[PDB]
RNA sequence: AGUUGAGAAGCUUGCUGGAGGUAUCAGAAGUGCGAAUGCUGACAUGAGUAACGACAAUGGGUGUGAAAAACACCCACGCCGAAAGACCAAGGGUUCCUGCGCAACGUUAAUCGACGCAGGGUUAGUCGGUUCCUAAGGCGAGGCUGAAAAGCGUAGUCGA
RNA sequence: AACCCACUCCCGUUGAAAAGGUAGGGGAUGACUUGUGGAUCGGAGUGAAAGGCUAAUCAAGCUCGGAGAUAGCUGGUUCUC
């Protein structure tokens, strides 16, 4: 179906509220000091101070 | 599912080409008309 | 419903599940790593190692059974050759899985798995 | 005629196949005129280049159009010709 | 304080202002590994853009990477690319291509 | 922003603007838009929602590259095989091949492309056209017919 | 079976498609099907006849002029006291 009045600001703005970002699972490397997302191989290739690849 | 338009060269030019409306009076009035507009291509 | 239900679909029909791991395990059995999507990998890990078991015992018939589901001449060497006698004395746990990062199209995690040593 | 001799043949065409050609054949690519016949360019080759040629093939190219913000353009139409010398002489 | 713009972005407005207000307040130390390991298309351009701005300051001003903070951050919209796309039963519609103006504006205070 | 009139409205200055404006009084109007499912550009809500085009099928390794699910090669898997294979006639008109590239498209990214720039590439006595002949049919000297345009038609010459 | 046609269910209705698709269906040596070229045109043609078809438009098409037709009928008609 359709609409029969548009939406405002306000009331658009209210349903992207729940909208929001979150990633903040980083971890640094003991030994190279590298940041990388926990329990993940980190970019170089080292996870818990072990090369892996 | 045909669609109206069958595109051929042979059947184009023998009805909508030069010497088919030059060699009717109507369709060389429309050639004149066509020119007189000023139209760059004239023949289709 | 799933109650105590294993095994998972992928979206992909039971014959390219089947050809898709067998093809998978043909594969870890050449190069010993290989960088794949942690799902596929949480389930090749129930295919792999009763392969990896099996080849501690060499015999006629556990070549050919073997064989009957990791169709490559291959891998059935590389089996009851290095692996199986390697792991001659560790009981189970024959390959790790550690998550990498995620995809650069797509982001699907992924993960590398590894045998054990190597 | 007097004329119609330095007119038919427009130039060598450089390229690679025709380079090729020069080399591994007696044969030489060249640019003709677009209304230029098989006895003109043979009976041309022989009198400006003092050689003798056993026959000739002849193909009409047509022109790249080329797109640009105005309309489309059509290149120029040309004519080529593999003139195909006896096993001496060189078309040089 | 200096400043960094991406004028013409092919990522849509909308989109970019839920990395944006992620970072709108933040030091560069973490702003840079909050965007190194996010998820979205925006991350990729909005820590291109912040490289440059702390680039900026380290080259033209004697501002060491580690005390700048990055202030201020908004996403503007630009120019739009109109085409047209095909759909049922004759009726074509119009399909606009969005862009987006990104200013990350580092400050060492 | 301040201020003056019942009102339409008028007056003075901060900033921007960077070259014209018309005390007062009279004329001449394309003379004052909120609506006509009004016409033309721009921007919204729907909404970051539906969809991304058949349910042949993909999984690894190496290379490149700033960046690989889609680019190249190897191994292994699936699909068509009276076609998802080859060759002609229409039709299309360089989309064919090689170098330099991804601002745009390609329903995503792209190092790739039927995408941009620059070059190269179609060779005939024997294969198809032209040249010879004609069918349906077109035109048609003279000639009949018709207010005029024009219609019919013989000799004739065009038409695969 | 190719080929032609379109009897039934479902899907689709902003569709892959302005008339399609998966299943089933009728004819398949003839009143057959089809490639190329040609003839019949607007109160005029064709029609195993539905008022069907005549370039996605048909109880008489498309385009340009009479033409800014006519509308005792809708709608709209803009500054102040
Ligand atoms: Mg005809
Ligand atoms: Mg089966
Ligand atoms: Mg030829
Ligand atoms: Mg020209
Ligand atoms: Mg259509
Ligand atoms: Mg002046
Ligand atoms: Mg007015
Ligand atoms: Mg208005
Ligand atoms: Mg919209
Ligand atoms: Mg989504
Ligand atoms: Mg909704
Ligand atoms: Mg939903
Ligand atoms: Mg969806
Ligand atoms: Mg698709
Ligand atoms: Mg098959
Ligand atoms: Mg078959
Ligand atoms: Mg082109
Ligand atoms: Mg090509
Ligand atoms: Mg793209
Ligand atoms: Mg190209
Ligand atoms: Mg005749
Ligand atoms: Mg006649
Ligand atoms: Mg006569
Ligand atoms: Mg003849
Ligand atoms: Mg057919
Ligand atoms: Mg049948
Ligand atoms: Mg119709
Ligand atoms: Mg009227
Ligand atoms: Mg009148």
């Amino acid at each position: 179906a359709v609409q029969q009045n548009k939406k405002s600001r306000s009331a658009r703005d209210m349903r992207r509220s729940h909208d929001a970002l979150e990633s903040n699972a980083l971890s640094v490397e003991k030994s190279t000091g590298e940041v990388h997302l926990r329990h993940h191989v980190s970019p170089d290739g080292f996870y818990r101070g072990r090369k892996v690849v | 599912m045909k669609r109206t338009f069958q595109p051929s060269t042979l059947k184009r030019a023998r009805v909508h080409g030069f010497r088919a409306r030059m060699a009717t009076k109507n369709g060389r009035q429309v050639l004149s008309r066509r020119r007189a507009k000023g139209r760059k291509r004239l023949t289709v | 419903m799933r109650h105590r239900k294993s095994g998972r679909h992928l979206s992909r029909t039971s014959a390219h599940r089947k050809a898709m791991f067998q093809n998978m395990a043909v594969s870890l059995f050449e190069h010993e790593l290989i960088k794949t999507t942690l799902p596929k990998a949480k389930e090749l890990r129930r295919v792999a190692e009763p392969l990896i078991t099996l080849a501690k015992e060499d015999s006629v018939a556990n070549r050919r059974l073997a064989f009957d589901r990791t169709r490559s001449k291959a891998a059935v060497g590389k089996l009851f050759n290095d692996l199986g006698k390697r792991y001659a004395n560790r009981p189970g746990g024959y390959l790790r899985i550690l998550k990498c990062g995620f995809r650069a199209g797509d982001n699907a995690p992924m993960a590398y798995v590894e045998l054990v040593d190597r | 005629n007097q004329e119609r001799v330095f007119k038919v043949l427009l130039g060598p065409h450089i390229s690679e196949k025709a380079t090729g050609l020069a080399d591994g054949k007696s044969q030489f690519v060249f640019k003709v005129a677009t209304d230029a016949t098989k006895l003109e360019i043979k009976k041309a080759v022989e009198s400006l280049f003092s050689v003798k040629v056993q026959r000739v093939t002849t193909l009409n190219v047509k022109g790249k159009t080329k797109r640009t913000a105005r309309g489309l353009g059509k290149r120029n139409d040309w004519k080529k010709a593999y003139i195909a010398l006896q096993p001496g002489q060189d078309l040089d | 304080e200096v400043a960094a713009k991406l004028s013409g972005a092919r990522i849509s407005a909308q989109k970019a202002r839920l990395v944006a207000d992620q970072i709108r307040g933040k030091k560069v130390g973490e702003a840079l590994n909050l965007l190194a390991f996010s998820s979205k298309k925006a991350a990729e351009i909005m820590k291109k853009v912040l490289e440059s701005a702390v680039a900026n300051a380290e080259h033209n001003e004697g501002a060491d990477v580690d005390d700048l903070k990055v202030s201020t951050v908004f996403v503007n919209e630009g120019r739009s690319l109109k085409r047209i796309m095909p759909r049922a039963k004759g009726r074509a519609d119009r399909i606009v291509k969005r862009s987006c103006h990104i200013t990350v504006k580092v400050a060492d205070k």
